[PDB]
């Protein structure tokens, strides 16, 4: 039943982001290069297209505690969006209103954590939102 | 139902017949997951720290070598800023009868013996292979300030 331990799935998290996946819709890698708890990261959403999230590219911070993979990680857009699920004044993503998060397995990771949030911008609920203005970010 | 043999061999001759200068402590949660502390070699910048190493035997091993990392910071030509380590026995010549304390002394080998030359080493290599002097007192300083506690 062999579990891989946090800091063994990050490493390979971590180079799974540097071969990168899939149509590089997605993307992620560490926020500190030197940063050995390899505990926050960097993601990458590209707005999928005929939506008002289309030709921007998002930028998150995603961060896998002590208890990750066993635990979801955290994540907060550092790009204003308006997103079902998004806190729209904070960028804080509710783990209660993504399905991923809400009901995270230990298979996942942080790609999978990605395309959700990206497969969740196509929704009905979410594609027609106006959006804030290109390039405004979140504070802290 | 539990581990293979060969596994609970290796683990019981550790906390029973410990390497020289390297503790090797179990997870509380994980019996293929081991807490290293490999003291700095004699004569080495490194020497009288303690670096942490954390050391992993995934399922398919002995076929798959075990990982390993370090988990504190260290200036050597062959360990990266995110503590991995390049060590062949690791990656290209491993085999079965390696074991783990094989890795292990081999590691604290490297420590007492940088590569510099390493195709895949740092740019602490740079350092290393230009002014040595320079870059071993940089080791020893890494040294004081991240392995003595």
């Amino acid at each position: 039943g062999v579990k891989v331990p946090r800091n063994f799935r990050l490493l390979e998290e971590l180079e799974e982001g540097q071969k990168g996946v899939g149509d590089g819709t997605v993307s992620w890698g560490l926020e500190d290069d030197e940063d050995m708890t390899l505990t926050r990261w960097t993601g990458m959403i590209i707005g999928p297209p005929r939506t008002n999230y289309e030709n921007r590219i998002y930028s998150l911070k995603v961060e896998c505690g002590p208890k990750y993979p066993e635990a979801p990680p955290s994540v907060r857009f550092v790009t204003k969006i308006n997103m079902n699920g998004i806190n729209n004044s904070s960028g804080m993503v509710d783990a209660r209103s993504i399905p991923v998060l809400a009901k995270w397995q230990n298979s996942y990771s942080i790609k999978v954590v990605l395309q959700e949030l990206r497969r969740l911008m196509m929704s009905k609920e979410n594609m027609k939102l106006p959006q804030p203005p290109e390039g405004q970010t979140y504070n802290n | 139902a539990g581990l293979p043999r060969r596994i609970i061999k290796e683990t019981q001759r550790l906390l029973a017949e410990p390497v020289p200068g390297i503790k090797a402590e179990p997870d509380e949660s994980n019996a293929r997951y081991f807490h290293v502390v490999i003291a700095g070699p004699q004569d080495s910048p490194f020497e009288g720290g303690t670096f942490k190493l954390e050391l992993f035997l995934p399922e398919e091993y002995p076929m798959a070598a075990p990982k390993v990392r370090f988990m504190t910071k260290i200036y050597h030509p062959n360990v990266d800023k995110l503590g991995r380590i390049c060590l062949d026995i690791l990656k290209d010549k491993w085999s079965p009868a390696l074991q783990i304390r094989t890795v292990l002394l081999s590691i604290q080998a490297l420590l007492s013996a940088p590569n510099p030359d390493d195709p895949l080493a740092n740019d602490v290599a740079e350092q290393w292979k230009t002014n040595e002097a320079q870059a071993i007192e940089t080791a020893r300083a890494w040294t004081r300030l991240y392995a003595m506690n």
